[PDB]
């Protein structure tokens, strides 16, 4: 079971 | 978040022979489906304003400890990797690397947190250090 | 599959699997002779068209170079990339940039020569049970976080080539004898962290003990995929998914 990941470096 | 802050605000105010060698239960568990992500512009902006509104951070003297308290709080309560609250190296004013984060650190180097809305629009740190981006 | 144009999916998604193998060599005395993580990222890419991907990790060198050194990162070694990755970008500013193949493949591989405690620790004590009957008392302990669980752990214990008539008793799991390999194998379908389990074996009348295991939802190195960026020209809805699996690789405890 997978966790959804972010689509960009919102933080930089 | 909201009930969360006052608690952690005080924690922050509070902050400020041998190292007790620390022991491990090895490894880094990942809670199966809970998503983790870098801080977003909007979230950074919202939070900046929330803290501004509620007070507590403005003019607080900065230390890594105090910052850490903050970052971890956001990490647990919101799932934001605590790699977002870095600031440009000094000396001088230290500008946040995360566009949207409307605080900065101003010498009073003994620095303090200072709100500055311009930062939601002018990504200064990127001007100063494009390589970081 | 090398992505030709106009690959199409109902649903645009990526799955990443961060797998870490743990190599471990302990001495009879319990001295960790060597200890190493060998990791890799497997991707299963279900993406329409011709997208451009950028992988964000808590890479130490990257953090150090992007003003984020104060933050917790992971120091990757002997990094190797699938051919789609643009080495120059990685070389220049540590960017991981690539147009992916369709389907399944290994994006990258890496090492860490870090020396944390063995996840799973085996003590095996040999006593005289009766006559020329010999007894093995063995303890196994999980030294990883209580909230985590190893699965299908197998503890291979060598026994002498001429032993016979094994008898076994264990608190947990199950044991069998494998004369061909001249060893006994203690299997534990599911082994929570912070546990100690005991097995006893005796026989009528060397190689090291080795162990196999897998821990899902878990890394040793503390590597994290921060983000995966997907830029396609349509400007579509794509989703990345991630999971982290630790497992053994080459995990040996010397008996003496």
């Amino acid at each position: 079971s997978y966790s959804q990941a972010a689509g960009s470096d919102s933080a930089q | 978040s909201v009930i969360g802050w006052p608690a952690v605000r005080e924690r922050m105010r509070r902050a400020e022979w041998l190292e007790a060698q620390e022991e491990e239960e090895v490894g880094f568990p990942v809670t199966p489906q809970v998503p983790l992500r870098p801080m977003t512009y909007k979230a950074a902006v919202d939070l900046s304003h929330f803290l501004k509104e509620k007070g507590g951070l403005e003019g607080l003297i900065h230390s890594q400890r105090r910052q850490d308290i903050l970052d971890l709080w956001i990490y647990h309560t919101q799932g934001y990797f605590p790699d977002w609250q870095n600031y440009t190296p000094g000396p001088g004013v230290r500008y946040p690397l995360t566009f949207g984060w409307c605080y900065k650190l101003v010498p009073v180097e003994v620095l303090e947190w200072r709100f500055d809305s311009r930062l939601a629009f002018h990504h200064v740190a990127r001007e100063l250090h494009p390589e970081y981006f | 599959s090398w992505r030709s144009e106009g690959i199409k999916y109902r649903k645009n998604e990526v799955f990443l699997d961060v797998i870490e193998a743990v190599n471990l060599l302990v001495s009879a005395n319990g001295n960790v002779l060597r200890s190493e993580i060998v990791g890799s990222i497997k991707m299963r890419v279900f993406l329409s068209g011709m997208p451009e991907l950028r992988l964000g990790l808590n890479d130490k060198v990257l953090f150090d170079n992007t003003g984020r050194g104060k933050s917790k990162s992971v120091e990757l070694e002997d990094v190797k990339f699938h051919q789609c990755v643009r080495l120059s970008r990685f070389e220049n500013d540590r960017t991981i940039s690539f147009i992916p193949p369709d389907g399944e493949f290994e994006l990258m591989s890496y090492r860490l020569n870090t020396h944390v405690k063995p996840l799973i620790w085996i003590e095996s004590v040999i006593e005289k049970h009766s006559h020329s009957r010999i007894e093995y008392m063995v303890k196994a302990k999980s030294q990883f976080k209580r909230r985590s669980t190893a699965n299908n752990v197998e503890i291979h214990i060598p026994v002498p080539n001429d032993a016979d008539s094994p008898k076994f008793k264990t608190t947990v799991g199950s044991v069998k004898w494998v004369p061909e390999n001249s060893e006994i194998v203690w299997s534990v379908k599911s082994f929570p962290g912070g546990k100690e389990y005991l097995m006893r074996a005796h026989f009528g009348l060397k190689p090291p003990i080795s162990v196999k295991f897998e821990i899902p939802y878990f890394t040793t190195s503390g590597i994290q995929v921060r983000y995966l960026k997907i830029i396609e020209k349509s400007g579509y809805q794509a989703l990345p998914w991630v999971r982290y699996i630790t497992q053994n690789g080459d995990y040996q405890l010397r008996t003496q």
